[PDB]
């Protein structure tokens, strides 16, 4: 579409990881400044994370999702270009030491996080990887939801899809139990992890490896039964010697939390993925009754 | 419960009605190219069948295969040499799309009897990537059909493997099922499966739910009828074969109605 790749003028490296650099540049003819991902090809082709990242973000256009502005497709370099945010939600909360999140922001960023990932459920995508370094955030006041490269068209009803998925500390309880299926509800987990990570400025559930992640699950929540959550102790990584721990008030859980908020996380971090609150009805929830926009207190 | 994504199925259903219409191939595209035919097409599709048995694909990768060789060809004329690495490169790019474990690229040149290279292969990726603009993401026969099975009372495994199965039929012959949107396709496979097996009818709910009603359904399932009828003749059989397996309940075993009483 938009050309182009002469137009642009890299201005510095702004991240990495795979296939995959990241570099903060200028459009010279319109001034607009973009994140440039470049994808280095090859022996097995155009990689799959990048044909679901770009097909997916292709169709997911919404304020509080990273825009693909357009893909520059050449015979060994793939570059897509996105619309630049200034920062992430890690580097936010490490900036907010001391302060901390200002409420009203904490607020505007979940009741943001809620709406993108509404429409992403809405057009049949999850995304799997939700996390506060996957989380970007502008001088305006806006976080939007980025790094699509582990998102997933799905099906109704859903079909069985990659195990993996969802890094460790944010990777709901369906998942570390082997589910045959899971749902948008592992979406909503993560964000519920997210919450409350913004309130205290430390991961909710920072495990070293599964068995770890669930025990640090349970002891918080409580081990779940057959009550909490009808099927549990059929779960193929169920195992009846698992320590059978109490669950905690909440109000122990995120102690800075009022009620109206521990309401919400605690929905947001039922054990049964039935049960557990779409984004689409956590919009309502009373907790945003008085929700603003405003710009982050600190400079990006 | 959640796997049915209640809070989100009237969204995803009507965006993917929206989608279909945009990723709907040109419906008289065979007559604009030069060098193939329905029935080469028809030859192409059934080999693909075979290798999604081969390796074991899921049946919507064979559907996003299909869409894609068919919305590419409504612009890219193709030598009769060439189509078979359209095909192969169309269910490269769906498996990378829609599998937990595509096969590797070899996987690929290999079932193409070395015809082609792998370079050949993975330019093929990348033209085929350009020409449909990374536009992957389409709705299928299957992703209605899925949603549609939610509406039986109560769920029927031949009735679902028999609609799949007359789904996947029309996949394999563009004059007529290239006039017919996906949705529409899997309604009449839907109501005709649902005939077939339990003698019952297109629900009211799913009226409710797509607004389409036998009457609107009944060119559609004309076609699928005599499709479903003669596929014992039809030069190409890979999916009867494959549909008598065990895993879709042999429902290609089953006799078809001689009349559908509309
Ligand atoms: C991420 C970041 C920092 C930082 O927090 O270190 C500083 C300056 C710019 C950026 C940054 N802005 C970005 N804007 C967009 N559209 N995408 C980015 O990176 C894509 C990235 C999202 C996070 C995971 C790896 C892929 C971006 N990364
Ligand atoms: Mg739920």
């Amino acid at each position: 579409p938009p050309g182009s790749m002469e137009n642009f003028q890299k201005v510095e490296k702004i991240g990495e990881g795979t296939y995959g650099v990241v570099y903060k540049a200028r459009n010279k003819l319109t001034g607009e400044v973009v994140a440039l991902k470049k994808i280095r090809l090859d022996t097995e082709g155009v990689p799959s994370t990048a044909i679901r990242e770009i097909s997916l973000l292709k169709e997911l256009n919404h304020p509080n999702i990273v825009k693909l502005l357009d893909v520059i497709h050449t015979e060994n370099k793939l570059y897509l270009v996105f619309e630049f945010l200034h920062q992430d939600l890690k580097k936010f909360m490490d900036a907010s030491a001391l302060t901390g999140i200002p409420l009203p922001l904490i607020k505007s960023y979940l009741f943001q996080l809620l709406q993108g990932l509404a429409f992403c459920h809405s057009h049949r995508v999850l995304h799997r990887d939700l996390k506060p370094q996957n989380l970007l955030i502008n001088t305006e006041g806006a976080i939007k939801l980025a790094d699509f490269g582990l998102a997933r068209a799905f099906g109704v009803p859903v079909r069985t899809y990659t195990h993996e998925v969802v890094t460790l500390w944010y990777r709901a309880p369906e998942i570390l139990l082997g589910c045959k299926y899971y749902s948008t509800a592992v979406d909503i987990w993560s964000l519920g992890c997210i919450f409350a990570e913004m309130v205290t400025r430390r991961a909710l559930f920072p495990g070293d490896s599964e068995i770890d992640q669930l025990f640090r699950i349970f002891r918080t929540l409580g081990t779940p039964d057959e009550v909490v959550w009808p099927g549990v102790t059929s779960m193929p990584d169920y195992k009846p010697s698992f320590p059978k721990w109490a669950r905690q008030d909440f109000s122990k859980v995120v102690p800075p939390l009022d009620e109206d908020g521990r309401s919400l996380l605690s929905q947001m971090l039922h054990y049964d993925p039935n049960k557990r609150i779409s984004a689409k009805a956590a919009l309502a929830h009373p907790f945003f009754q008085d929700v603003t926009k405003p710009v982050p207190h600190l400079r990006l | 419960g959640v796997n049915e994504v209640p809070d989100y199925h009237e969204d995803i259903h009507t965006y993917l009605r929206e989608m279909e219409v945009k990723c709907k191939p040109k419906v008289g595209y065979m007559k604009k190219q030069p060098d193939i035919t329905n029935s080469m097409r028809a030859i192409l599709v059934d080999w693909l069948v075979e290798v999604g048995e081969e390796y074991k694909l899921q049946n919507e990768t064979l559907h996003l295969a299909v869409n894609y060789i068919d919305r590419f060809l409504s612009s890219m004329s193709v030598l009769r040499g060439k189509l078979q690495l359209v095909g192969t490169a169309a269910m490269l790019l769906a498996s990378k799309f829609e599998e937990i474990y595509p096969p590797e690229v070899a996987e690929f040149v290999y079932i193409t009897d070395d015809t082609y290279t792998k370079k050949q292969v993975l330019r093929m990726e990348h033209l085929v990537l350009k020409v449909l603009a990374f536009d992957l993401a389409a709705p299928t026969i299957n992703q209605f059909l899925t949603q549609y099975f939610l509406h039986q009372q109560p769920a029927n495994c031949k009735v679902e493997s028999l609609a799949m199965f007359l789904g996947e039929l029309s996949l394999i012959d563009a004059d007529p099922y290239l006039k017919y949107l996906p949705s529409v396709i899997a309604a009449a496979a839907f109501h005709l499966a649902l005939y077939t097996v339990t003698g019952q009818s297109w629900p009211e709910s799913l009226v409710q739910k797509t607004g389409y009603t036998l009457e609107t359904l009944k060119p559609c399932l004309l076609d699928l009828h005599q499709t479903y009828l003669r596929a014992p003749q039809h030069a190409q059989q890979s999916i009867r074969e494959k549909y008598k397996n065990s895993k879709y309940h042999g429902v290609s075993l089953l006799n078809p109605p001689e009349t559908l009483n509309l």
